[PDB]
């Protein structure tokens, strides 16, 4: 039975033991889902993988668990990563040239076959963060979350050393494998002898990358006291800078202890081992939260195609697409969507409705060169305390892909772009990201507006007009792109802002700055009846059930579907609002003027994002009047 | 072999400058051309050349493009030292430096990556922080007291010791040094650190600068706060700042299963940084 | 001004675990939140917070809450 | 595997009366301890239930490896003897000669479990029979190096758990093997060419290189403790004091905490600038065995 020395892995046995299910798997996962396609997926998959060639089988892990045989091999893998990789490499090899040998003449002809296929095993396991870990676990496949602070730049690694002769002079070179280069004394052409010095070429020599991404993980169910860790990982190989700063991503890869020298001269290591990730596979894109835009991405589509690569944009299959391009006939689902947004939040409609509209915010411009009006609009709402104001945020926040969260007086001009720390790691001076940097795309949510520092705000007027900020200090002078929704939730000084007075004034703010934002919420009691009851009807269920379910019951919703939705709106459509809407588009902006232009801007956008949902390449005359409306129904909320 | 296949990507390509460099006929520019360009250089007699890459590319149907643009590093040698057979052919103090231009694609500092390492490329980015011009060695005559100096070779790659045999005499060695500061060759040179254009970089990820050497004539052509393109040359410079990066990290424990047991370990850690180098800069956009 | 209020925090801090017993000017701004600073030994540059965050899962308590000025008053709001 | 004086009270109390006198373990115990770690240690490795039970698949990593160490040091012996007694010319003779020829697995190396000490307070004291008087950081002279002691201060500080290395393993891949340096205090050399008794005496010494999945770690976390502030006399200052914390008891400690910590104590070399010591000093620390919280 043979076996690996320390690993109770079998060489082989394990290849047969995979192959059977590699071969037949079909769905027993179903019946860990409990049912309630039918073919085996891994020979269909795989045949793509043949023609498109992109080789990187990610399999899954767990399709094996639950299926018998591999019930072991499930174990085998979860604890001895690496070497049960290799093993896996090998059986998907030979089980690529054994397929083609049933198809004869295979892709002209034999070369495909040579060429390096590799497993990147995913969703291992449900782990506890990084900081629980034990040192019982060294080498082990361990998922991980979170934003991704910063990335080093690309540093070079050997994999082929190279070396010539002071005599005669001859050119070989030694290759690698175990960490260490060894190099001959001597010595080759002459040979001879004699004790002639061997040079060292480091140029000629092959390399790899290693890319180092830090990474602040969110294992969320955090046993306290601990504070938000950070942690590094080292990548490798392709997957080099397929991950952008900001992101949030599931990543996997095996725990790994290194020493480093202490002193630097001496040979001296420091013990008290130092510990970091090696993510052999990340998981960008995710079902439950909204997917990035594309013009945003541009480069990273226009190259990651060139020397290929995975995932990335969220794919859909054909049938749902079916079912979206039958929703939207749906007539009421203008409104229909809105509901669907906040479950737990009850009535208030339009701010539900506006944000949606803040989720397929404008259509992006870039004329010849320069324009970048981008898509993005941007909301303030204010009113009286325990609203929801702020729950909508933190939905807002969940859902948006890149967003970011902050609350006022936590806030400094500096610590929204531009730090320039030390890096502490190399003793190094290494620029990292500001908070809405970061933000970049999707949407940056901020609590209690109002309050923040007079130097503060002082962005915004930058980044609200630009759509770009500029960094003249310090170091580096440059000026960066931030294009990014703002959410801003404020509190009138009332904190009820009362009837009368005047509201513009009792909103507080510059009102330069407050005309500024796209959609002005205002939001008021008018101690409906009538209205308690009703509300206190939603609210004080659940009650049942103590696990929760039914929320908005009985009512409509959907539920992972609008996020694939609103993601297949964003990429696949570019609305334009042609001949009909100019008219009635100036009429508007003239009855309010008769305010600022701003407004103008703002409608021309709000509206595109209502024509961009519906499926519709053109506005109507008609969506014109609602989009007006909204920017009305603050209006019809400044009575008083 | 080796030798051999390099040297006849040698003929190759002094058969190429030497052959019709321009198929422009009647009104021109007729013919050659690069002959045309050996001798208005030798007008001023300042001793570098200008010759494009396109022509090249399309002659030989890219064999040759791509024999020079991978291995370029490997192939420098050979190139200029035909350039000097060429001049020493038609041309009656020697200082040579060869760079290409118009490349056809662009690279942005970012799509860097180590497979393109030694090998010429493009890169186009905003110039920073010039550098006050220095010279360097690559030639030069040190040797000891006994029994004789002026022994002038070697130092080629960055090192920067030391001479290479026929030591000292009579004391034969090993040994080292010593270094004349009257007798030896230098060129150049003003490093410049340049970054990323502002308009491209990928949200949020924020520029990242690399650093950029210049040697040759092409000094001081570079200007701070300006966006510049540059050809290849591109290579290596180790670094000692990578500690707790983390590894693992390579070394040169050497292999001392030769000899026989009756120089201790002698390891040294190698570890690179990327940097690229300059042989043509030009403030196009 | 009597009454003898903050004895019952005295009292409350005391009994309940991962409480902690806190004044105006008492803890700092800087004592709720987080600072990050070099960890020796092990590294680096570990988040360490006061107040809130060393209690929190449990009771905090807050004396003389009118003299905590501002920028305190926006972390607890 | 916790063990406890207590009990061992009561053990003494009944090897006390109902002799034979018995040699006094308790207070031989505190005022060492940390020998009796180690000791205690190798008594308990002979003693077990051998088989016991199967090892699965998982089960455990690094439980398969004892296991394969523990089979292949069988091995070794039974061929070992095989051989020997094939060429003769009781029969403990030749398994002594066995025993003494090889070379095996250290026990130490592979153990699988820890030990720690609880200290008697407590009803038992009044028994009456010193190991736990709960100290004040200033109660402590620096003439207890060594004892088991026990403390109660406020946790502070207490940096995270990383994997420190107790016993490192190399493999020669020539002449096979494996070579183990023990490791101590903060740093350590990582030695180079070959210990292998087979690549001793050779021409060529093969060189061997490290593998961190053999090697033997322990769970490091270290925290600071400072003077509960009542304790205090009343001018001065609180003053604070270093712990270590390896194998199971680690993160069982947490900032803002007040607590009973009672461990083996003991000294570690340091000193301030070089021109500062007279010498030798120690610097001491404190070493956590067991811990009993309030609240
Ligand atoms: N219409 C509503 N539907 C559901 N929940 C509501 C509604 N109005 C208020 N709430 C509840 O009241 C709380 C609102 O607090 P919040 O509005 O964040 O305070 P503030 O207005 O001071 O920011 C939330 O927990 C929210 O669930
Ligand atoms: N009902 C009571 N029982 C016992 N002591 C009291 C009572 N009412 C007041 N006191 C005394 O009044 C004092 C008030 O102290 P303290 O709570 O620190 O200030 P404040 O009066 O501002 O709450 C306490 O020391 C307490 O001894």
């Amino acid at each position: 039975l043979r076996i690996i020395w320390g690993t109770n892995v079998s060489i082989q046995e394990c290849t047969t033991n995979f192959r059977n299910f590699l071969m037949s798997f079909k769905y027993k996962f179903r019946k860990i889902l409990d049912e309630r396609d039918e073919e085996l997926y891994y020979i269909k998959q795989l045949n793509e993988m043949r023609e498109l060639g992109t080789s990187n089988l990610n399999l899954d892990a767990r399709n094996l668990l639950a299926y018998k045989q591999t019930e072991d091999l499930y174990h085998q893998l979860l604890n001895y990563p690496q070497e049960v990789i290799s093993i896996m490499d090998q059986t998907i090899k030979d089980c690529m040239v054994s397929l083609i040998v049933d198809n004869n003449l295979d892709y002209d002809l034999d070369e495909i076959e040579t060429k390096f296929y590799k497993v990147r095993p995913y969703n291992v396991g449900s782990c506890k963060g990084m900081r629980e870990l034990n040192p019982n676990d060294i080498d082990k496949l361990i998922n991980l979350k979170g934003l991704v602070l910063r990335s080093t730049p690309v540093i070079p690694d050997m994999k082929v050393a190279f070396f010539k002769c002071n005599v005669c002079d001859h050119t070989m070179a030694v290759e690698i494998d175990r960490g260490v280069i060894q190099e001959p004394a001597r010595c080759e052409r002459i040979d001879c002898n004699e004790p002639n010095s061997m040079s060292l070429i480091h140029n000629r020599c092959s390399f790899a990358d290693k890319q180092v991404i830090k990474l602040q993980e969110t294992p969320d169910f955090v046993p306290d006291g601990q504070t938000p860790h950070s942690i590094s990982l080292c990548v490798y190989d392709e997957l080099v800078d397929s991950c952008r700063a900001g992101d949030r991503i599931e990543v996997t890869g095996t725990f790994r202890s290194i020493p480093i020298r202490a002193n630097s001269r001496q040979r001296v290591l420091k013990s008290l081992y130092k510990t970091y990730v090696d993510v052999v596979h990340v998981k960008v894109s995710d079902k439950r939260l909204d997917v990035d835009t594309s013009t945003i991405e541009q480069e990273l589509m226009q190259n990651k195609v060139d020397h290929n690569e995975v995932e990335e944009v969220r794919q859909i299959t054909d049938q749902d697409l079916a079912k979206i391009r039958e929703v939207a006939a749906r007539e009421d689902l203008y409104s229909l969507l809105a509901r669907s947004i906040a479950p737990s939040i009850y009535e208030l409609e339009d701010v539900k409705k506006g944000i949606l509209l803040q989720l397929f915010g404008g259509t992006n411009k870039t004329f010849t060169k320069g324009g970048r009006y981008r898509g993005d609009i941007n909301i303030l709402l204010c009113g009286d305390p325990s609203t929801s104001k702020s729950q909508i945020l933190q939905y807002v926040h969940k859902i948006t892909p890149r967003g970011v969260y902050t609350s006022g007086k936590g806030s400094s001009a500096v610590g929204l772009t531009a730090y320039i720390t030390r890096d502490v790691d190399t003793k190094q001076l290494v620029l990292e990201s500001g908070a809405l940097v970061l933000s970049d795309g999707g949407v940056c949510c901020i609590d209690e507006f109002d309050k923040m520092s007079d130097s503060t705000r002082s962005v915004l007027h930058e980044v609200m007009e630009q759509q770009t900020i500029s960094i003249a200090k310090a170091g580096i002078i440059t000026t960066l792109n931030a294009r990014s929704s703002i959410l801003a939730s404020a509190n009138p000084i009332g904190s009820r802002y009362n009837p009368n007075l005047p509201v513009t004034e009792n909103i507080d703010l510059p009102p330069p700055l407050l005309s500024r934002f796209d959609l002005v919420y205002l939001v008021l009691d008018k101690v409906d009846e009538k209205n308690d009851r009703e509300l206190a009807k939603h609210l004080t269920n659940l009650y049942l059930e103590d696990k929760p379910e039914h929320i908005s019951q009985d009512d409509v919703l959907p539920v992972e579907f609008l996020t694939m939705y609103i993601s297949y709106a964003k990429e696949h459509i570019h609305p334009i609002i042609t001949e009909a809407a100019k008219t009635e588009l100036v009429r508007a902006y003239v009855g309010m003027r008769k305010a600022t232009t701003r407004q103008l801007e703002s409608m021309i956008r709000l509206a595109e994002a209502h024509a961009k949902m519906k499926l519709k390449n053109v506005v109507e005359l008609e969506d014109v009047q609602e989009a007006v409306r909204l920017i009305r129904s603050a209006i019809k909320d400044y009575a008083t | 072999v080796d030798d051999v296949t390099g040297e006849k990507v040698r003929e190759a390509f002094e058969q190429f400058l030497e052959d019709f460099s321009v198929q422009s006929t009647d009104t021109g520019e007729v013919e050659k051309v690069y002959r045309a360009q050996i001798e208005f250089m030798k007008i001023y007699d300042l001793n570098t050349i200008y010759i494009d890459y396109q022509h090249l590319s399309m002659r030989e149907n890219g064999a040759l493009a791509m024999a020079i643009s991978e291995q370029y590093y490997r192939f420098l040698p050979f190139l200029q030292k035909g350039l000097r057979r060429v001049v020493r052919k038609y041309a009656p103090e020697r200082v040579f430096q060869i760079s290409f231009f118009n490349l056809p694609t662009v690279h942005r500092i970012r799509d860097i990556r180590s497979e393109k390492i030694g090998s010429l490329l493009s890169i186009s980015g905003t110039v920073t922080r010039t550098s006050e011009v220095r010279p360097e060695l690559y030639k030069a005559s040190f040797t000891c007291d006994m029994c004789r100096a002026i022994v002038d070779n070697v130092e080629q790659s960055f090192k920067y010791t030391e001479p290479t045999f026929c030591p000292n005499p009579s004391c034969e060695n090993r040994a080292f040094w010593t270094l004349n500061v009257t007798r030896s060759r230098f060129l150049d040179w003003q490093k410049v650190r340049i970054q990323e254009n502002a308009n491209e970089i990928p949200t949020g990820s924020m520029p990242r600068t690399l650093d950029v050497i210049l040697r040759g004539d092409s000094v001081e052509r570079a200007k701070p706060g300006d966006r510049c393109k540059f050809t290849g040359v591109e290579i290596v410079v180790p670094d000692v700042t990578q500690l707790g990066l983390p590894g693992v990290k390579p070394s040169s424990t050497l292999d001392t299963r030769g000899i026989s047991k009756t120089r201790s370990l002698g390891v040294r850690d190698l570890t690179y940084k990327i940097s690229f180098l300059a042989c043509h800069v030009i403030s196009i956009g | 001004p009597g009454v003898a209020k903050s004895q019952l925090l005295k009292a409350i801090c005391k009994i309940s675990p991962r409480g902690v017993y806190t004044t105006g000017k008492g803890s700092s701004g800087v004592g709720l939140t987080a600072a990050v600073m070099k960890d020796p030994v092990t590294d680096e540059m570990i988040l360490e917070g006061g107040a809130l965050v060393l209690a929190d899962n449990g009771i905090c308590c807050i004396d003389e809450f009118d003299k905590m000025d501002e920028s305190d008053r926006t972390a607890i709001h | 595997v916790i063990i406890d004086l207590d009990d061992i009270l009561q053990y003494q109390n009944e090897k006390f009366l109902q002799g034979t006198q018995a040699d006094d373990l308790v207070s031989a115990i505190q005022q060492n301890a940390n020998h009796f770690t180690e000791l205690f240690c190798r008594a308990i490795d002979n003693n077990m239930p051998l088989p016991t039970k199967e090892i699965d698949y998982k089960d455990d990593v690094l439980d398969v490896i004892l296991n394969q160490r523990r089979l292949r040091n069988e091995r070794m012996l039974s061929d070992r003897t095989n051989e020997i007694r094939s060429e003769n010319l009781m029969n403990d003779a030749l398994r002594e000669v066995v025993e003494d020829e090889t070379e095996l697995f250290p026990p130490n190396l592979t153990r699988r479990y820890f030990l720690y000490f609880k200290p008697l307070s407590q009803n038992c004291a009044r028994r009456y029979r010193i190991s736990s008087k709960p100290l004040s950081v200033r109660q402590i002279k620096g003439d207890f190096l060594g004892q088991l002691i026990t403390v109660r201060g406020i946790i502070t500080r207490v940096s995270d758990v990383k994997p420190a290395v107790e016993v490192i393993a190399y493999t020669c891949d020539q002449c096979g093997y494996e070579v183990f340096q023990e490791v101590n205090s903060r740093t350590f050399t990582p030695l180079s060419e070959c210990t292998s008794e087979e690549c001793s005496q050779n021409q060529t010494k093969g060189q061997l290189f490290m593998s961190t999945r053999a090697s033997k770690f322990s769970a490091f976390q270290e925290c600071k403790i400072q003077e509960l502030s009542q304790q205090v006399p009343v001018g001065h200052i609180p003053r604070s004091l270093n712990i270590h914390v390896n194998g199971t008891l680690v993160r069982s400690l947490s900032p803002g905490d007040i607590v009973d910590v009672t461990g083996i104590f003991l000294p570690a070399p340091y000193t301030g600038f070089k021109a500062l010591k007279a010498g030798l000093l120690t610097e001491t620390y404190l070493e956590a065995q067991f811990v009993r919280q309030h609240k």
